[PDB]
RNA sequence: UAGAGCACUGAUAGGGCUAGGGGGCCCACCAGCCUACCAAACCCUGUCAAACUCCGAAGGGUCCCAGGUGGAGCCUGGGA
RNA sequence: UCCUAAAAGGUAACGGAGGCGCCCAAAGGUCCCCUCAGGCGGGACGGAAAUCCGCCGGAGAGCGCAAGGGUAGAAGGGGGCCUGACUGCGAGGCCUGCAAGCCGAGCAGGGGCGAAAGCCGGGCCUAGUGAACCGGUGGUCCCGUGUGGAAGGGCCAUCGA
RNA sequence: CCCCGUGCCCAUAGCGGCGUGGAACCACCCGUUCCCAUUCCGAACACGGAAGUGAAACGCGCCAGCGCCGAUGGUACUGGGCGGGCGACCGCCUGGGAGAGUAGGUCGGUGCGGGGGA
């Protein structure tokens, strides 16, 4: 496997200092990060130019990974909704490539965000998940304003080994996680 | 009055009507019960005469629980017309009351005012009835 | 069967005798049906090709 | 008036036809059923519409398992 | 609540035994493999064998095709010929696959 | 994975505006951006950039305190 | 199936709890406070069902062995 | 298809309720893989309900379509290769006045899938239909009215309710 | 006696809670070169391994909150035989005999083959 910044940073600095902070008696009680999953959920290529091949390629270009496709489970009358019509994308990241996004993630991508005043603190799962979501593709790094033709943002759900979200908190925040309260 | 808000099927077979009251034979919510004596089809118009019969006669004050429902529609042809050509359309809806079954139970009123409503009540029945108060059989069930 | 939803023969192609009815939906499926079926003239499985009955 | 009511299908006589214990021959039909309400056991084949007949010569023999549902077995002669 | 092991398993497995022949079970585990005919008919496992009872060496892959070798050679002692490979639930593939054909080099029939 | 459909990550060099590098792995080798979180005002302290006033209304006018008393 | 039962499909009275509205204070600055109001879901108490059944008889049917010699039974054909 | 139908089968009325006169070239065969509806929590546009994640959840979903039966230890969802939606037959039975309708192991021919055991003679099942007579079309090369041919017919397949 | 396979009974075996097990076996685990694999992902499947851990999963104990099982007695109902009511319906005899509920039970039993132990 790759040598990271970010999980050098994990395996150093963040596991004493959890097992310090909650006193866990095995190695592998810890919390550790599990997958991070990804899902633009579109829907607006449902009909008009369903070639959503952009925002595919975007994702492959932002996490080094190719998207898989979403289709509906029922047609839906309101939503101009038929069943088993292509309607989103989701890509699973996990080990070196999930610390490679979540790297450029905190590093870079948070921070370009319009009027950003750090992530919901609330956000979390109950089990001992997080889950964010973004307006933007051009937040990320290797998008530019030039290869791209319309804003669409994505969803991002980080899934911990965590029991509780008071431990998912702590690994999060100590990883870098900017929280606004 | 007394119907169904709705029903899987508009129209029942008339069944039968042998032996006693299959549950609801002991008092369990007033002090005073109103027993039928012999079955029948209790239809909703006499329900809802006996009901406000013994509210007329408390005037204000009391607790009245019915424990029978109009769930049995009943049917009639029209007049002057054959036999065959189908069944007959409802012309209303009716409560199985068997042998033993309280109809009526009176709570928060003196003892004359229980009798003598319950009294009124039954005179609007089909069925001959009996009057009953709560007993530690009643209690025991 | 309805005028749309057709019935038809399958002809063996070697010996073009036919030995098959079907039915297709023409609609559906606008193009020669092409199998490989039996044929027992020739004793053996061969490419049987749609043929209007 | 009229009706619109007055219509109905012909039976279609469903059920066990040689008991547990009745001696049968290489294909009698044991069981004529919509879906599996009894499952083909020990030499008893099932047919395309759920019919149990028996596979071999021998005797019929139910088995009920159960959560596993109801079985009939043909014990050889 | 079953997983799709457990469901895997019973799937092949009750095909198996609608066959009405003697079943080679085998069964893999991240060291070992074991694989024991069974004859469902008794509920009774006629011949065993196991790089576990036999002390093998290192590659899974050449160890199970001794296994079945084995197998099949303590199997043809007591008569037995035709049998029904229980894949269980693992893919005929590998190690399993190895089993089989080292079973079929020893004279098992299947 | 799955050879051929996969946009290749090779070593990259992530430059920001404040000087900051960051060696990662992408499919650019090498990035600029405008900002990052060793400098954006949220992460470094409390950097209010312009605005670190105090409100400052309403009591901060006190011009003046020349009415009679 | 009879009976029974409410776990499924529906009905159902009272009570509890409680999305939703109605109404009343209090507001358009967006939320708040009170409901002897109608009321979903859920629980409690008490019920109903030919086309409901977690249950479920007495009987009924068929095969086996046995008693059963009767204007009994089985096969072929004539006549109604 | 269900009820009436009185726990085997069957059972009537101008008795209570609904459906059928189609469809599918995959919605068929086989091998391999997968498991729902719903409730709670979390998540850009995004909502009761689009897609994502977590936890609970034996089946209340799904199974083209009415109803019932059956069903995840698949008959449901996805993929691969395919045409068994076979030809010559058919032990033995269900049902039953007749005629019909239905299920069918196995033997052979040439096949499909599977490493194999095996499975396949359409479809989870129960409706999706029409006896003969007359005639059309393809094949067969059986009859050919003194003989050789032809006309016309027979036989096999399918059409015109 | 423990563990690992594979059946049978078909919840008295299940949900939940607490505790225990890594020598062995099993699992997670280290890798993803090779075989194989993901409608993306070595999660799954699959292969080569043996540093660690019993945290998960599993096995084994204990608890009756839920779930499941459930007598005895009586009753409903009823094959057969008799009565009563103008009827709706109601009794008696004989044989059979529920369902609900009560007491109570249950945190499984057992077969075959392997590995280890006395
Ligand atoms: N043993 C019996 N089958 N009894 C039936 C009782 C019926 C009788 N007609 C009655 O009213 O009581
Ligand atoms: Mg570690
Ligand atoms: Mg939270
Ligand atoms: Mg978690
Ligand atoms: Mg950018
Ligand atoms: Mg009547
Ligand atoms: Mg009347
Ligand atoms: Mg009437
Ligand atoms: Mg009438
Ligand atoms: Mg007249
Ligand atoms: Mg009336
Ligand atoms: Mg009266
Ligand atoms: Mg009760
Ligand atoms: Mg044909
Ligand atoms: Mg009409
Ligand atoms: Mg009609
Ligand atoms: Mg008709
Ligand atoms: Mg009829
Ligand atoms: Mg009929
Ligand atoms: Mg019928
Ligand atoms: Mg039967
Ligand atoms: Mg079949
Ligand atoms: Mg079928
Ligand atoms: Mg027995
Ligand atoms: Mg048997
Ligand atoms: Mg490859
Ligand atoms: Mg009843
Ligand atoms: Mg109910
Ligand atoms: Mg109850
Ligand atoms: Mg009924
Ligand atoms: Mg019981
Ligand atoms: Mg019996
Ligand atoms: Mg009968
Ligand atoms: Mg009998
Ligand atoms: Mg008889
Ligand atoms: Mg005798
Ligand atoms: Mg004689
Ligand atoms: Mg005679
Ligand atoms: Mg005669
Ligand atoms: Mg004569
Ligand atoms: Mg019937
Ligand atoms: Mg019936
Ligand atoms: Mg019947
Ligand atoms: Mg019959
Ligand atoms: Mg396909
Ligand atoms: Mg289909
Ligand atoms: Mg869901
Ligand atoms: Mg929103
Ligand atoms: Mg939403
Ligand atoms: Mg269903
Ligand atoms: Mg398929
Ligand atoms: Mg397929
Ligand atoms: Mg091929
Ligand atoms: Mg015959
Ligand atoms: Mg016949
Ligand atoms: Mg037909
Ligand atoms: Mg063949
Ligand atoms: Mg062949
Ligand atoms: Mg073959
Ligand atoms: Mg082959
Ligand atoms: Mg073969
Ligand atoms: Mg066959
Ligand atoms: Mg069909
Ligand atoms: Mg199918
Ligand atoms: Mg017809
Ligand atoms: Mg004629
Ligand atoms: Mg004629
Ligand atoms: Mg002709
Ligand atoms: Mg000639
Ligand atoms: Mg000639
Ligand atoms: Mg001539
Ligand atoms: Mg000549
Ligand atoms: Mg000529
Ligand atoms: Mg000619
Ligand atoms: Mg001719
Ligand atoms: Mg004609
Ligand atoms: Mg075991
Ligand atoms: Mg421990
Ligand atoms: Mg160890
Ligand atoms: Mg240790
Ligand atoms: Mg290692
Ligand atoms: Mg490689
Ligand atoms: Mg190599
Ligand atoms: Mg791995
Ligand atoms: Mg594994
Ligand atoms: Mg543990
Ligand atoms: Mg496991
Ligand atoms: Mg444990
Ligand atoms: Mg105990
Ligand atoms: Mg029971
Ligand atoms: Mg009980
Ligand atoms: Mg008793
Ligand atoms: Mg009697
Ligand atoms: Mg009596
Ligand atoms: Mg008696
Ligand atoms: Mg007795
Ligand atoms: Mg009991
Ligand atoms: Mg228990
Ligand atoms: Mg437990
Ligand atoms: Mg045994
Ligand atoms: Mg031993
Ligand atoms: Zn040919
Ligand atoms: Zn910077």
């Amino acid at each position: 496997p790759l040598d990271l910044a970010l999980k050098r940073k994990y395996y150093e600095e963040v596991r004493p200092e959890l097992i310090r902070r909650f006193g866990y008696q095995n190695v592998w009680e810890v919390p550790r990060l599990e997958k991070v999953v990804i899902n633009q959920g579109l829907g607006e290529a449902k009909e008009d130019a369903r070639i959503l091949e952009k925002a595919a390629q975007e994702l492959a270009l932002i996490t080094g990974q190719k998207p898989a496709v979403t289709r509906a489970k029922k047609s839906i009358s309101n939503f101009k909704l038929r069943k088993g019509m292509p309607i989103g994308l989701r890509v699973t990241l996990r080990r070196d490539r999930m610390w490679i996004f979540l790297e450029k993630l905190l590093n870079v991508a948070l921070p370009r965000i319009r009027d950003f005043r750090g992530l919901n603190p609330n956000s979390f799962d109950g089990r001992g998940n997080y889950n964010l979501g973004l307006r933007e593709q051009l937040i990320f790094p290797e998008i530019t304003y030039d290869m791209v033709d319309a804003l669409r943002g994505m969803d991002i759900a980080v899934v911990t080994t965590a029991e509780t979200d008071e431990e998912a908190r702590a690994l999060l925040e100590l990883l870098g996680f900017p929280f606004r309260k | 009055m007394l119907m169904p808000r709705r029903m899987k099927y508009r129209k029942q077979q008339r069944g039968r009507l042998k032996g006693a009251t299959k549950g609801g034979d002991y008092v369990a919510f007033g002090d005073f019960g109103l027993v039928a004596l012999e079955p029948a089809w209790i239809t909703a118009q006499q329900i809802e005469a006996a009901r406000v019969a013994m509210v007329r006669h408390f005037r204000r004050g009391g607790k009245i629980f019915i424990r029978i429902f109009p769930d049995k529609p009943y049917t009639k042809k029209p007049l002057e017309v054959r036999m065959g050509k189908g069944k007959g359309n409802v012309e209303g809806y009716v409560a199985v009351v068997k042998p033993g079954r309280v109809m009526f139970e009176v709570a928060g009123v003196t003892e004359e005012q229980a009798m003598e409503a319950l009294r009124i009540a039954g005179h609007k029945l089909p069925i001959k009835t009996k009057i009953v108060r709560r007993d530690a059989y009643d209690e025991a069930q | 069967a309805s005028e749309v939803r057709i019935k038809l023969l399958l002809e063996c192609t070697e010996c073009k005798r036919r030995n098959y009815a079907t039915e297709k939906n023409k609609r559906n499926t606008p193009n020669k049906l092409e199998l490989r079926k039996y044929c027992p003239w020739c004793r053996k499985h061969t490419v049987h090709r749609e043929v209007k009955i | 008036g009229s009706t619109k009511n007055g219509r109905d299908s012909q039976a279609k006589r469903l059920g066990v036809k040689r008991y547990e214990g009745q001696v049968v021959r290489a294909g009698n039909i044991l069981v004529r059923q919509r879906g599996t309400r009894f499952k083909p056991g020990k030499n008893v084949g099932m047919g395309r519409d759920f019919t149990l007949f028996a596979l071999v010569d021998g005797v019929v023999e139910f088995q009920d398992r159960g959560r596993l549902g109801r079985y009939v077995h043909v014990r050889p002669l | 609540r079953l997983t799709a092991y457990e469901r895997r398993k019973f799937r092949v497995r009750n095909r198996i035994k609608r066959t009405g022949r003697l079943r080679l079970s085998v069964f893999r585990s991240l060291k070992h493999i074991y694989a024991q005919i069974i004859d469902d008919e008794k509920g009774v496992t006629l011949v065993s064998a196991s790089s576990l009872a036999l002390k093998l060496k290192g590659n899974k892959t050449e160890v199970a095709r001794q296994v079945g070798r084995a197998l099949a050679e303590k199997a043809l002692a007591l008569g037995i010929k035709q049998v029904a490979f229980d894949r269980g639930p693992y893919k005929y593939h590998g190690r399993v696959k190895a089993l089989a054909e080292g079973a079929r080099e020893g004279g098992l029939e299947f | 994975m799955k050879e051929g459909i996969h946009p290749k990550l090779v070593p990259a060099r992530i430059i920001c505006g404040c000087g900051n590098v960051i060696e990662t792995y992408s499919t650019k080798p090498e990035i600029y951006v405008e900002v990052c979180s060793k400098c954006h005002p949220f992460y470094t302290g409390q950097q209010r950039f312009v605005d670190t006033e105090g409100r400052v209304e309403r009591f901060q006018r006190r011009y003046g305190d020349s009415y009679r008393k």
